[PDB]
């Protein structure tokens, strides 16, 4: 996944 | 009297800086400590690095692993963007090393070049000498990460470990025969952080590999704490992708690791007083009276460096750690006491040009406040913030017990007590339930220290302390250099739940808490007496869902000038004219307060839910700051929002700002175009009430009926009459453009509703009804409720966009006004140049309502509706009916 900016 | 050298020695054990004034002496001591630490680091790092490649790339899926105490911990690998990718620990006399990724599985590939330097690191771990071989088959225990991959990892580095075949984390005897403990985030243990600290202190050397990519790890955070390290902020290295390139020289790496966390050049500058006299202040820009200097070259980097010191120290404040009760904290202690000494000498006001040295050192010392301690010192001069009343506030020698409601799941709320300057306070939480709590001091927003304005560095930069974590049934001791209003910060709470607060050593500022429906006659008289005693510089008022944190002299100023000394009427109008008016206009479920009869009847005739707490629950606490200065301008929006003139229940700015926190996108015309328009119904309605209740005519020219008329007759001449009026009225993206002309639209419907009900007192009910409607559209179960709401044709709940290029606000307003008036209101939307989507036109069509022919309500005053004239706009444009 990816961190939420 | 003692000497400042004797004072400082005694202050270092206890934290009592009350008599400490020689800051150059404390700064000489810090300089001596920093150089010792730097010499030790440079020996260790030189041995570790030798001349091997510094190349190290942990990738995006990795975490930053940071030092904490500079005397025990230091970076190992700093990337080119300055992120610490790995840290060395010597906490509690042990030896430890932590990587933000599992470097052991990458030595045969993506980080092959790091393998020789890792060999030296393990040799330093195992033997304390980076250049001393490990013994063949030395015993390695691997816990929380795959043992085979880790051991082959070490074999890839040229080591020859043997599997200890036991858990040296939890099994003490394994630890006394293992030579190294490798840890990852799969570990299991009771007291995971204390156990790690204990194996480290007994001499087991520990290598920690983060195993969860860029995710945080609760287990990893506990392991890091045991080593005296901490996990990086959320997201890790995902965005920055920091790394150490081949181009990195040992010398450069040694220089950064020697300096990290102790900014040697700043210590030198403090010792020498060599502050800058050449900042190009001409590059500062003002904005509504607020000077900033983010474009003065060099200033931002100086600011960033000071922020780093503040972050490092506040990490302890937030964990409720008292550096003066922790071993091996000399550097930190020195930093804190030097700042306490500078605070003895501060004199106000200072100017960034006339007073560069005092300005720049103060700027540094303001960022270094240690709050968790048994003793400390008061700053002599409190400037624009407070004065002799705050200094001399009396404090309670015995434990006070307060019960506090937490109205929402998360926020903060005033405890009702103050820390007095330099006087030890002890606070304890009990009966918390599941709520997580923290204590904080003051509510100033940082923009309200106007230190860049000419001669306005007249108060501390950081009057609001960091949030200090409280664990249930554990006391914490605080000393504040400034004094402040005590806040309770909470999350994960149950709305309506209570907490118990026990506190010793706190002052009692004037405090008024009123709750809708109860006997406040005693609380009000208590409060008037405290005001009359004139013992405090700060006060607080909790009324319903509104908390006012206020400078006393500002509020007494407002009570003397606008209320003639009558505190009682001031409070009644604060509650009723200002707070209740707005929240009633917005149709919130106010306790013990029924809806007016014409609202109840409309809601019943429509089969609407206008009373349930689930749909119309009051929002959380609205906070208001009344201070000498604001975050921005003379008043800044938000929660809290700021004002500087005082506090005037009838004031326009009071209801404008409260209005902003009550705005909803589906009642805005063209989105942000109505950003300073749709909240205006709250000051407007207040002024109409004020003229009819009290006979006072306030702000009677705000609504520009005449000019909106002019822009309308012009635009409708175009071949696209809508797009015509639009570009005169709503196109302008200026954040306050056409503000009084756009307000005329919103009041159009008040006059219309008043006529439609044949009652001049009911006109404002239309906005309450739209507010009730809007919340049902927003929250009610769609399929079961869209019919009664006038949304039957919509398969899905409509959108909530605030963008000016969206129809979502135009649509809802058209539908809601058409449903409520039971007339098609598209002619008048077009007349104002309000474009609505084809789905919303489809919906209004399906109402089968008689068209309301385009109308316009005109007036020569804002607040007096008795002179309003209705214009039929369907067959051309009549003349302005005044005179
Ligand atoms: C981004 O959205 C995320 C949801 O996918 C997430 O809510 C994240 O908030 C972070 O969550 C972390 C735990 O997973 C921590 O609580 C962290 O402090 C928190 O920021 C969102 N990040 C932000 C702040 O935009
Ligand atoms: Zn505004």
């Amino acid at each position: 996944e990816a961190p939420s900016a | 009297m003692a000497t400042q050298e004797e004072i400082l020695d005694a202050a270092l054990v206890s934290g009592d800086s009350s008599q400490l004034t020689d800051s150059h002496l404390v700064a000489l001591r810090l300089q001596q400590q920093v150089e010792r630490i730097r010499q030790t680091r440079t020996q260790l790092l030189d041995g570790l690095y030798q001349n091997l490649s510094q190349a190290y790339d942990p990738g995006a899926a990795s975490m930053w692993v940071l030092p904490a105490n500079p005397d025990n911990t230091l970076p190992f690998l700093i990337g080119d963007k300055g992120r610490v990718l790995a840290s060395l620990s010597l906490e509690a006399g042990g030896r430890g090393l932590a990587y933000g990724t599992n470097v052991l599985t990458q030595l045969s590939g993506t980080n092959a070049a790091h393998a020789p330097l890792l060999k030296r690191a393990v040799q330093w771990l195992v033997n304390g000498d980076p250049g001393a071989a490990t013994a063949k088959d030395f015993k390695v225990s691997v816990v929380g990460v795959d043992k085979t991959a880790a051991l082959n990892g070490l074999k890839s580095a040229g080591l020859q470990p043997a599997d200890a075949a036991c858990n040296a984390l939890t099994d003490a005897s394994c630890a006394s025969t293992s030579k190294l403990l490798v840890l990852g985030n799969g570990a299991s243990a009771a007291s995971l952080s204390a156990t790690v600290r204990a194996r480290l202190q007994a001499g087991l050397p520990i290598l920690f590999v983060h195993t969860n990519g860029w995710n945080q790890s609760s287990t990893g955070q506990q392991i890091l704490a045991g080593l005296g390290l901490q996990e990086g902020p959320y997201g890790g290295n995902y965005w920055d992708k920091d790394r150490v390139p081949s181009s990195r020289t040992r010398t450069r790496s040694v220089e950064l690791g020697g300096a990290y966390g102790q900014d040697p050049a700043l210590v030198q500058q403090i010792v020498d007083g060599s502050w800058r006299t050449d900042y190009d202040w001409s590059k500062c820009t003002s904005y509504v009276g607020r000077t900033t200097c983010d474009d003065v070259p060099g200033l931002s980097d100086f600011s960033k460096r000071v922020d780093v010191l503040k972050g490092a120290l506040d990490a302890y404040n937030q964990k409720a750690q008292n550096l003066f009760a922790l071993p091996g904290t000399t550097s930190l202690r020195l930093w804190l006491l030097w700042a306490d000494a500078v605070r003895q000498n501060i004199r106000y006001p200072m100017d960034k040009a006339a007073d560069t040295a005092r300005f720049q050192e103060t700027f540094v010392a303001d960022a270094i406040v240690g709050y968790v301690r048994e003793a400390g010192a008061a700053q002599k001069e409190l400037g624009s913030y407070a004065g002799q009343r705050q200094q001399s506030m009396p404090v309670s020698g015995s434990e006070e017990t307060l019960t506090l409601t937490l109205p929402s799941a998360q926020g903060f709320t005033a405890i009702g007590r103050m820390a007095a300057p330099g006087k030890r306070l002890s606070i304890r939480i009990e009966d918390a339930g599941q709520a997580s709590l923290a204590v904080g001091l003051n509510t100033q927003r940082i923009g309200s220290t106007r230190l860049w304005n000419t001669r306005q560095y007249d108060r501390p930069r950081f009057l609001k302390s960091p949030d200090i974590k409280l664990q249930a049934n554990q006391s914490v001791a605080l000393v504040s250099p400034y004094g402040g209003l005590l806040q309770l910060v909470y999350s994960g709470a149950t709305p309506g739940q209570t907490v118990t607060v026990k506190v010793t050593g706190a002052a009692s500022q004037p405090f008024l808490d009123i709750q809708p429906g109860e006997d406040s006659s005693q609380a009000i008289a208590d409060f008037i007496q405290a005001l009359d005693a004139d013992k405090a510089d700060w006060l607080e008022i909790r009324s319903g869902s509104v908390e006012v944190h206020a400078k006393v002299e500002k509020v007494r100023g407002s009570i003397d000038k606008d209320y003639g000394g009558d505190v009682q009427r001031f409070i009644r109008e604060l509650n009723e004219v200002f707070i209740d008016d707005a929240y009633t206009l917005a149709g919130f479920a106010i306790p013990n307060q029924a809806k007016t009869p014409a609202i109840q009847q409309e809601c019943a005739a429509r089969g609407w839910d206008c009373d349930s707490e689930t749909l119309h629950k009051l929002p959380g606490t609205q906070h208001i700051n009344v201070d000498q200065y604001a975050q921005c301008g003379g008043g800044c929006s938000g929660n809290p929002y700021d004002q500087t003139w005082g506090l005037n229940p009838r004031g326009w700015g009071e209801s404008h700002q409260l209005g902003h926190n009550l705005q909803v996108n589906r009642l805005k015309v063209y989105g942000g175009r109505s950003g300073e328009i749709s909240n205006q119904i709250f000051p407007l309605h207040k002024d109409w009430r004020v003229l009819r209740e009290f006979g006072q005519n306030l702000d009677d020219t705000r609504v520009n009926y005449r000019n909106a008329y002019n822009l309308i007759v012009a635009g409708r001449a175009e071949a696209d009459p809508l797009a015509g009026v639009y570009k005169r009225l709503w196109e302008d993206p200026g954040t306050y453009a056409l503000n009084g002309e756009r307000m005329a639209f919103y009041t159009q419907w008040v006059h219309y509703w008043a006529d439609l009900k044949n009652d001049p007192l009911q006109g404002w009910d239309i906005w309450t009804l739209l507010y009730l409607h809007q919340r049902q559209v927003d929250k009610s179960d769609w399929d079961a409720n869209k019919a009664a709401l006038g949304y039957g044709t919509y398969a899905q709940r409509p959108g909530n966009s605030g963008d000016a290029s969206s129809t979502d606000g135009n649509d809802n307003l058209l539908l809601g006004l058409s449903w409520l008036t039971q007339r098609d209101q598209r002619p008048t939307f077009a007349l104002w140049g309000i474009r609505t989507s084809a789905a919303a036109q489809a919906q209004v069509a399906a109402y089968g309502f008689a068209e309301q022919p385009a109308f316009f309500y005109a007036n020569n005053r804002t607040n007096e509706y008795s002179t309003v004239k209705l214009l039929d706009m369907s067959q051309g444009s009549p003349a302005w009916p005044f005179p």
